[PDB]
C-alpha cells in the first residue's frame, strides 16, 4: 500500500506596517509603554473671530 | 595563689563548657518595576536617552 502525497499549509501574515490600515493612523513604536500610566497631554486651541 | 606559709588554696580548677549558638531569623522584601529591569538590560547594546 503507498503513500502518495504529504502536505501542509504555511500561514503567512500582512503585518500592520504594510497594509493600507495605516494610511489612517500614525505609528510611533515605543521602547517600553509599561514606563507611562496615563498619557494626558494638554492643548491649548485658539479660534479666529 | 601559690603555696606557703598558712595559705591553702582549693588549687586550680578547669572547666570545659560547651555553648550553643543561637539562629536568628531576618526577613525583607524588594519590589522592583519591570520597566526599569528591562530597559536598562536590552539585547541591542546602544546607549540610552
Amino acid at each position: 500500500e503507498a503513500l502518495l502525497g504529504v502536505y501542509t499549509n504555511v500561514v503567512e501574515f500582512v503585518k500592520f506596517l504594510e497594509t493600507a490600515l495605516a494610511a489612517a493612523c500614525v505609528n510611533t513604536e515605543f521602547k517600553d509603554l509599561r514606563r507611562m500610566i496615563d498619557g494626558k497631554i494638554q492643548f491649548k486651541i485658539s479660534m479666529p473671530t | 595563689i601559690a603555696h606557703g606559709d598558712g595559705r591553702r588554696p582549693n588549687k586550680q580548677r578547669q572547666y570545659i563548657v560547651m555553648k550553643a549558638c543561637n539562629k536568628h531569623h531576618i526577613g525583607a522584601e524588594i519590589e522592583l518595576a519591570a520597566a526599569d529591569i528591562e530597559l536598562l538590560f536590552a539585547e541591542k547594546e546602544t546607549p540610552l536617552d
